[PDB]
């Protein structure tokens, strides 16, 4: 995609009461947006190449 | 097939039963018709059914695949994780069909032992006060009316009240006519 520059992108689950700490000095992306996993359970992920079908 | 009744000492089954499985046929002046034993029929039913049920249940846990996804240098772990998975729905898939065909032969010959079993009722009850014809048939050596027709097919045919005409009717026969 014309660039010859690479971007690495890293994650971790935070859990509630800690804290991340980052620290940087350069080619620090940084976050701005995160997710709350507000609830669990059972999917998939799927690969299909269908699209919605309006039913149950 | 195994128990040599159906399609067997008594061959082909008849299109105008359509009450049961098994059944009776008779026939006499007031007339003929066809006549399902409930009982028998009835446990065919339950066992058959029975059986259906247990092989749903039996195979209702059983392997569910899940993905997973492996990157560019996770090869081996890739392929072990496709031959595992793979592995199982060949096991459930022998399992299924193999129980399939077991179960049709058990199916089969279970049938086959309660037409025989049900004549063998008919058979021990009329011993030598009918002639076994071997074709599945009784063919009486006395009068036996739409009532005495039911107490057979019922366990209730009395042996001993007919028995004194039979003895009467094969001394006429021994005679030649
Ligand atoms: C991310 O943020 C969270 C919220 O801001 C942080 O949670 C906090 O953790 C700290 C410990 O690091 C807690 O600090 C004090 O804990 C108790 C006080 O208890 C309080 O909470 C109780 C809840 O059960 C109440 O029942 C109490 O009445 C009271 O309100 C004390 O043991 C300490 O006070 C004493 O000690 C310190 C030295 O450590 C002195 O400086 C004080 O003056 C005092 O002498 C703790 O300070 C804090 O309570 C807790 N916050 C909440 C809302 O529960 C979390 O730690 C933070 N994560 C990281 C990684 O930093
Ligand atoms: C199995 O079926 C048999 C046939 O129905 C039945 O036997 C019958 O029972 C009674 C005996 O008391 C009689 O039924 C009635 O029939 C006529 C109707 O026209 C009446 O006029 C009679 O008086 C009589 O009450 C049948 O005669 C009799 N049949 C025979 C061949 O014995 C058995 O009871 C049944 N078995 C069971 C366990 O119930």
């Amino acid at each position: 995609n014309g660039q010859s520059g690479r971007m690495e992108f890293f994650w971790t689950i935070l859990k509630p009461n800690d804290a991340i700490n980052f620290e940087s000095n350069g080619n620090f992306i940084a976050p701005e947006y995160a997710y709350k996993i507000v609830k669990k359970g059972d999917s998939t992920i799927m690969k299909s190449e269908l699209e919605y079908g309006n039913c149950n | 097939g195994l128990f040599g009744a159906i399609a067997g000492f008594i061959e082909g089954g008849w299109q105008g039963m359509v009450d049961g499985w098994y059944g009776y046929h008779h026939s006499n002046e007031q007339g003929s018709g066809y006549a399902a034993d409930k009982e028998s029929t009835q446990k065919a039913i339950d066992g058959v059914t029975n059986k259906v049920n247990s092989i749903i249940d039996k195979m209702n846990t059983q392997f569910e695949a899940v993905g997973r996804e492996f990157n560019n240098l996770e090869r081996r772990i890739e392929n072990l994780n496709k031959k595992m998975e793979d592995g199982f729905l060949d096991v459930w898939t022998y399992n299924a069909e193999l129980l399939v065909l077991m179960e049709n032969e058990r199916t089969l010959d279970f049938h086959d032992s309660n037409v025989k079993n049900l004549y063998d009722k008919v058979r021990l009850q009329l011993r030598d006060n009918a002639k076994e014809l071997g074709n599945g048939c009784f063919e009486f050596y006395h009068k036996c009316d739409n009532e005495c027709m039911e107490s057979v097919r019922n366990g209730t045919y009395d042996y001993p009240q007919y028995s004194e005409e039979a003895r009467l009717k094969r001394e006429e026969i021994s005679s030649g006519r």
